[PDB]
């Protein structure tokens, strides 16, 4: 339980670090596929079976398939991306990096001063999530379907060839 | 020496035996593809390499091992090497949750068929990566067409599964195969039967949905740049996927290993092999539809059919439970 | 918790707008008719408006672990529904010149109004999150409705990226406050603490991330820079809709969150929000000194008046009439922003110079200048009653710095508002009933502003009637 | 026996890495990637917060988070497709005409 | 228990042996066999911008697959949720089918010109 | 555009002029150096302005061929694609130019018949028939009726062979792969009869000026009877298995349709013209070789 969680977290952080510091869109997309697999391994270590299963079903199975589809649309062969590599110049990235660094310091200082007795890792089955989803969270289900409908119709209206 | 370690080693040995049997019957299903097309086309097929052609598959394995393995210089190396790996391992791991016999299962997961669904997602990743990595606009458009096809059928694959999920009441394979102890699931989930059959055929790159044989004349197949053992990896992955979808179908809709008189593994093998022969019949018989027709049948027909099937299944289940 | 028939009549507006979305969608799918879809849009919004009267007959009820309906909810739901009705009425003559598909606009308006109703009724972290996102999604739908235009497309990209970032900020704070507290109900935030350790660091940090998200959502400093770009790039009915309904709905849910939470009276949160109010008023008044365009000017005005609103917010735990002041000032805000952006919309319609407007459109110039005065806090207008209420609220709780901020910002607002007002009457070198309907809407907005600036007692009584669950 | 704090920190490095991915990148595709990093980080934080208390509320809000992820990813990618179709570039600093 | 950890180790053994078998077969394919050189060997097989309907189909799949995951969560607890959950899933299905009918009737799913 | 249609643009002279050397032995042996291969591959590269494509910045350009994994020769099509719609295309032919007319200026009257055999390699005696008919018109030769019936029989046999191959290849192009095996077995039966009568399978070269090469062997009626009772049940099975399939109908019905005007102005004959309702067949309009003695 501990080994899988820590290994998946380590390769997760390494993977997303390789995503944000890469120039090839397909290579970064593959790296974040690996990262999402790692987040789902973290979820399975924590006992959230439905959450990690769903991360590989749609988060690592549907949305980024559309991402690769758009990369296939554009055929990004490195035009106006790698010819300057301006995001690797230290005068560009050092400032925002120290911004996110002091933000991370503040966030982990807030996290480290809270109670904790550990996570027992008892599995939460998909039937309990289904019971709660169509129990006290029914408005969330229907209005999230409405949200998906709104995203669908706007993406249709904008993404047209004509 | 300890009985717990003995049981662990026996379970590991059973899993390894199952995996080796699956890959060997995938290669033997390549050989059975050739032989059964020969039988169905009023011929014999390969029958001179060994007795009855049984040593032909060794010759293809030797040839594709000792053929030159070549990665194009203009192609990206890592994605080119990676795509057949995914196309093999995704459907292999999709097999990995099938209960063949009582006491003979690799992983009695609480999810199962969900893990099959995410391996199908990995399969669409495999075809997308194989298409993009070749650096060829013919393979680019061909694999885009194939990937859109398999998306348009993987959208309702899970919803066709959901009828059997509703009847079983859980996600585990053992509960699914034990809910068919009285009546086989092919009878109530007949719409689930046809929709899952169509989705499994389309998602596994099989006729009449196989893109590299859909348009050979445009020279736009995404396998066109793949040669050597990568090509054999692609076909072994496709045939292993045929075996995987057949075993999934047997354990889902046809009662799995349950049988009146024969041992359960014999019944499982017979039902799987019957569905493999059904694959041969639909490959050799069914003509290939046009691409927009495939889009229309995937979206405007099959998905509402799965939704209505799930609604009717829920109404019947709650109505019967007073 | 199960849903009773009394609970079904409590969900009357959300159900009505959902059914209207379905009906409008099926009418679009049958035949693409612009006028029929607009007619079903306004008919459904009016049906929801009458459903608020039925809910007011029904009464107040906690309906879900999520949702809660009280007079607060009916009042803000009515404000949002009036805003969306005005948006449709102004959007039809603008859409009369659009060559592309016209019928998706009303569908997006009803979806965002449904999200605004969700946010008005929200009594949960899940309800707040889903209502915010239901507001946000068709807002990028309508801002970039004319993607052929340069300005609309860049404003759409800006709002999309910035709102997605603020959404993740709010949701991360949501996860942190759930990790600290243990329940997502509004009343249990900080209820697990007492005896002086209410200021838990993880609770405060998660709450501050939600404050960052909502401060983006109400155009608060320093998340205020998106306002003029998105306001100018978007079409004028979209500018009206975003200026009124989104701000009203998210400010109502911020009222409810800071009223119900036991940690809402924290000292550090009070100081942080006081700093945000001070900076927002001062900045959003100082930006609009030298603006030649109406839309960016109204965006900075929106930043300044949202600073005034949060000034009224900061004394909700000490004073008692803070909710009444917020309701009155939001009524004045609603009528003012429909007035200004409606005159802008009828000037910019159909799709294809405020100086010297009086010599071609005299009544439009008249409604524009009275509403320009109404935004300033000039007497005989409802905006003056709004500043009077917020200044009384700030006085009774010894918020002297924020009072001086309101005074200075109102002086700067007087400068640029009456600058535009005198620019209207200088000298410079239609024929359909829907344009007349939009003009009628802006004229009743002007008459409501004038009458409620003369006799503000009925509005005060109406807002005092709508009390929340104590 | 896994501490809740460790999962919270892990989600924090993922969130701030998504923050850098939004800020320092001029390709809008990589910016949408970074937005996905933040949203996935928030979903992971909410999952581990739910699993600490042993409740399904974290999983439900995770599902809501990924529904939002799908909607807004489609939204941003439609906007990217239209921008690349009509502008022939993906540099966002070029998309800065409005100013004031 | 012993049985569950035995099944977990069997699954891990399946994972690593499948990975090693595929990688070993690719290694054997790449290692063996002599190599050739030619001029047109490294040129591609051409025998000597495309439309965004692919994106529209994929994004359609994304949205309908998220609604499908909602149905996936519902399907495992149909009996315990009672008739009320069935009714709520019925408005869910009605909204989904109304959206699909809308997409069909506007040519969004109609690929042909 | 008056460009070369059969030969590459990098060609000198005009072959059908009387002073041109017909034989490749008169020319130098075909050297294919590195530079020659480079310029020959450069000549086959298609650039839109010369061929009249006149390229919006969205039209995808597609190349099919010149290699052609099908039975009907090898050729190239250049395609302009508005998304997935073919907006303009021009065929590229001349990849199978055998120089048959200049060859006919080289061989004698008798020796030319094997060259008329391979004009269309699915006709055989059907291709031999008009050449020997025109030669007999030149020589004033009136063939006997038995010669006419033998030539009619061989022409009909090769017509059935060609139609079987066409149906098999079309069905395989749709996607059904078994009728190609069955129809090629039927072609083997036809080839058995043709081998027995003439002595070769695809190209018999059996017609002669004024008659046929040999007399019929004893027993041809047995093989003809065997094929005649073998055929119709196989044709009915062909129809019921693939031609009445609804997927094949959806693939084929309404695809590339034209009326009588478009067929007439573009010179289309055969079933392409007869599908427009224009009843024009040579065997009935202008009867030749005693085709009027058949019902
Ligand atoms: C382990 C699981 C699998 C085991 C193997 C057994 C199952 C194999 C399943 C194979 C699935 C193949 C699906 C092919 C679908 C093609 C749909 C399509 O696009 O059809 C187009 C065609 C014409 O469409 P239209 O729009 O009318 O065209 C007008 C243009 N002139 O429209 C038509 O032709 C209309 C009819 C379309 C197809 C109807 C459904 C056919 C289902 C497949 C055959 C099943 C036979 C029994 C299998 C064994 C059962 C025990
Ligand atoms: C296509 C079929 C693939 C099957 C893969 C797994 C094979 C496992 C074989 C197990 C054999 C023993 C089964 C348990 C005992 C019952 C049967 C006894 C007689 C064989």
């Amino acid at each position: 339980m501990e080994f899988a969680f820590y290994i998946c977290g380590l390769i997760a952080i390494l993977a997303t670090l390789r995503v944000i510091t890469h120039t090839n869109p397909v290579h970064a997309l593959l790296y974040l596929i690996i990262s999402l697999l790692a987040i789902s391994g973290v979820f399975f270590s924590l006992g959230a079976y439905f959450a990690g299963a769903l991360e590989i079903i749609v988060y690592a199975g549907a949305i980024m398939v559309l991402f690769v589809f758009v990369v296939m649309m554009l055929n990004l062969g490195g035009s106006e991306i790698e010819q300057e590599r301006q995001w690797l110049k230290p005068q560009v990235w050092i400032g925002p990096a120290i911004l996110s660094a002091i933000m991370l310091v503040v966030i982990v200082y807030a996290i480290l001063g809270v109670n904790d007795q550990g996570i027992d890792g008892t599995p939460i089955s998909a039937k309990a999530v289904g019971i709660t989803l169509f129990g006290p969270y029914v408005l969330a289900v229907e209005l999230a379907s409405m949200l998906l409908l709104a995203g669908l119709v706007v993406a249709f209206h904008v993404g047209r060839e004509e | 020496i300890s009985p717990e370690l003995i049981e662990i080693l026996l379970t590991i040995l059973k899993a390894v035996v199952i995996l080796l049997v699956v890959v060997t019957c995938g290669a033997f299903m390549s050989f059975g593809e050739r032989r059964l097309l020969g039988l169905f086309q009023n011929r014999y097929g390969p029958n001179r390499v060994g007795w009855g052609g049984s040593l032909q598959l060794v010759a293809d394995m030797i040839k594709m091992f000792f053929k030159e393995d070549w990665i194009p210089k203009f192609s990206d190396r890592v994605i080119f090497t990676l795509a057949p790996m995914i196309a093999f391992t995704s459907l292999l791991l999709a097999f990995a949750i099938v209960p063949v016999s009582p006491g003979w299962v690799v992983a009695d997961l609480n999810i199962g068929i969900l893990f099959f669904l995410m391996m199908a997602g990995l399969a669409v990743y495999a075809v997308l990566f194989a298409g993009w990595s070749s650096n060829n606009k013919y393979s680019l458009l061909g694999a885009m067409r194939a990937s859109a096809q398999t998306l348009s059928y993987e959208v309702f694959l899970g919803l066709s599964l959901m009828g059997v999920v509703a009847q079983a009441g859980s996600f585990n394979m053992t509960d699914i195969v034990n809910s068919q102890a009285h009546v086989w699931n092919v009878i109530p989930q007949f719409f689930g039967f046809i929709t899952f059959a169509i989705a499994g055929v389309a998602v596994c790159h099989r006729h009449p949905f196989d893109q590299p044989e859909a348009e050979q004349e445009l020279a736009d197949g995404y396998h066109i740049e793949y040669s050597g053992m990568k090509f054999g990896l692609f076909f072994v992955g496709e045939y292993i996927g045929i075996v995987t979808i057949s075993a999934l179908m047997v354990t889902l809709f046809f009662g799995g290993w349950q049988g009146p008189l024969l041992p359960p593994f014999i019944w499982f093998a017979l039902k799987t092999a019957f569905f493999m022969m059904m694959f041969i019949l639909i490959r050799a018989s069914l003509p290939r539809p046009r691409y927009d027709q495939v889009m229309s049948f995937g979206w405007k027909i099959c998905l509402p059919l799965t939704l209505i099937n799930l609604l009717v299944t829920a109404a019947v289940i709650l109505w019967q439970a007073q | 918790m199960t849903i009773t028939p009394q609970n079904l009549i409590a969900l009357l507006p959300l159900l009505i707008v959902g059914l209207t979305v379905v009906v409008v969608m099926l009418s679009i799918a049958w035949r693409r008719n612009h006028f029929l879809n607009a007619t079903l849009s306004v008919i459904g919004l009016n049906a929801a408006l009458v459903s608020l009267w039925f809910v007011g007959q029904a009464g107040a009820m906690d309906v879900t672990p999520l949702m809660r309906v009280d007079g607060f909810a009916m009042l803000y739901t009515g404000l949002v529904l009036l805003a969306s009705l005005a948006t449709c009425t102004f959007a039809y003559p603008w859409l009369e010149g659009y060559n592309d598909n016209k019928d998706e606009f009303y569908l997006l308006v009803l979806i965002a109004a449904l999200g605004g109703i969700l946010l008005a009724n929200a009594n949960h972290l899940a309800s707040l999150f889903l209502g915010i996102e239901l507001i946000s999604l068709p807002l990028f739908g309508l801002v970039g409705y004319a993607f052929r235009q340069k300005r609309s497309l860049e404003a759409s990209i800006k709002y999309t990226i910035l709102s997605a970032a603020a959404s993740s900020f709010l949701l991360f704070g949501m996860a942190l406050v759930y990790a600290q507290s243990g329940d997502l109900s509004f009343v249990a935030l900080g209820k697990n603490l007492g005896d002086g350790m209410l200021n838990e660091p993880l609770l405060l940090a998660g709450f501050g991330l939600m404050i960052v998200g909502l401060g983006f959502k109400l155009s608060l400093v320093p998340f205020h820079l998106w306002t003029p770009d998105v306001y100018q790039g978007a079409p004028a009915p979209v500018s009206t809709f975003l200026a009124t309904a989104s701000k009203i709905a998210i400010f109502g849910v911020v009222m409810r969150l800071f009223l119900y939470a036991p940690v809402g009276d924290s000292e550090a949160i009070r100081v942080v929000l006081a700093i945000i109010a001070f900076a927002s008023i001062i900045f959003g008044n100082l930006m609009a000194l030298s603006q030649t365009n109406i839309k960016r000017l109204l965006g900075y005005s929106s930043i300044s008046h949202l600073g005034y609103l949060l000034v009224a917010l900061i004394a909700l735990q000490t004073g008692e009439m803070s909710m009444e002041a917020v309701g009155v000032y939001l009524a004045g805000y609603l009528f003012s922003s429909l007035g200004a952006f409606g005159v802008v919309s009828l000037m910019s319609s159909p799709y294809r110079s405020y100086r010297g407007l009086f010599w071609h459109r005299p009544i439009l110039a008249a409604v524009m200048t009275v509403m320009m005065l109404s935004l300033a806090g000039i007497p005989m207008t409802l905006g003056f009653i709004g500043k009077f209420y917020v200044l009384a609220v700030g006085v009774q709780a010894h918020l002297w710095w924020l009072v001086g901020a309101v005074v200075v910002g109102s002086a700067i607002g007087l400068y640029y508002y009456l600058r535009v007002a005198v620019s209207l009457y200088l000298h410079a070198p239609p024929s359909n009933w829907q344009y007349s309907a939009g003009g009628i809407v802006v004229l009743i907005s002007a008459l409501l502003v004038l009458v409620l600036g003369v006799w503000p007692q009925p509005l005060i009584s109406i807002v005092r009637l709508a009390m929340p669950l104590m | 026996m896994i501490p809740l704090q460790h999962g919270l920190i892990l989600a924090a490095i993922l969130f701030v890495l998504g923050l850098t991915g939004l800020v320092i990148r001029r390709n809008l595709l990589f910016m949408l990637i970074g937005l996905e990093i933040m949203i996935n980080a928030s979903a992971l934080a909410f999952v581990v917060a739910g699993s600490y208390w042993g409740q399904t509320d974290g999983q439900v809000m995770y599902i809501l988070a990924i529904s939002l992820a799908a909607a807004e990813a489609s939204i941003g990618l439609a906007l990217l497709l239209q921008l690349h179709r009509r502008r022939q570039n993906l540099n966002i600093d070029s998309v800065s005409e409005m100013r004031g | 228990s012993t049985e569950v950890i035995a099944h977990h180790w069997a699954f891990a053994i399946f994972l690593i042996v499948a990975i090693g078998l595929c990688c070993l077969m690719l290694v054997g394919g790449w290692f063996l066999g002599g190599r050739a050189r030619a001029r047109s060997k490294n040129v591609p097989f051409e025998s000597g911008r495309l439309s965004a309907k692919f994106y529209l189909v994929a994004m359609f799949f994304v949205i309908f697959d998220v609604e499908a995951l909602y149905l996936f969560a519902w399907s495992t607890s149909i009996r315990e949720s009672g008739w009320v959950g069935f009714v709520e899933a019925a408005i869910f299905i009605f909204v989904l089918l109304a959206g699909l009918v809308y997409l069909v009737r506007i040519g969004a799913l109609d690929w042909t010109p | 555009n008056l460009r070369r249609i059969m030969m590459p643009q990098t060609w000198k002279g005009h072959p059908l002029r009387k002073d041109y050397p017909a034989r490749a032995t008169e020319f130098s042996p075909f050297e294919l150096t590195k530079a020659k291969q480079d310029l020959e591959m450069e000549a086959l590269t298609f650039k839109p302005e010369e061929w009249g494509m006149k390229r919006n910045e969205d039209f995808m350009f597609l190349n099919l061929g010149p290699n052609h994994p099908s039975a009907h020769g090898a050729f190239r099509i250049v395609l302009q694609l508005d998304g997935e719609e073919i907006v303009d295309c021009v065929p590229d032919i001349g990849y199978h130019h055998r120089g048959a007319e200049k060859m006919g200026e080289r061989q004698s009257w008798h020796s030319y018949i094997p060259y008329t055999d391979r004009i269309e390699y699915l006709g055989g005696c059907v291709n031999e028939m008009p050449y020997v008919l025109a030669v007999e018109k030149l020589a004033g030769i009136t063939v006997p009726d038995r010669v006419n019936v033998i030539r009619v029989m061989l022409s009909e046999l090769f017509r059935i062979n060609s139609h079987l191959l066409y149906i098999s290849t079309f069905i395989q192009d749709v996607g059904a792969m078994t009728p190609v095996f069955f129809a090629f077995t039927d072609r083997q039966k036809i080839y058995d009869l043709v081998e027995a009568i003439t002595g070769f399978r695809m190209h018999p070269a059996w017609f002669r000026i004024g008659g046929v090469a040999h007399d019929l062997p004893r027993g041809w009626d047995r093989l003809l009877r065997e094929f005649l009772d073998w055929m119709p049940k196989r044709l009915a099975s062909y129809e019921k298995a693939a031609l009445q399939n609804t997927i094949l109908k959806g693939r084929s019905q309404g695809v590339a349709a034209y009326g009588a005007k478009e067929a007439l102005e573009w010179g289309t004959t055969g079933a392409g013209l007869r599908a427009t309702g224009i009843d024009f067949d040579v065997r009935k309009a202008r009867p030749y070789s005693g085709y009027e003695n058949f019902d």
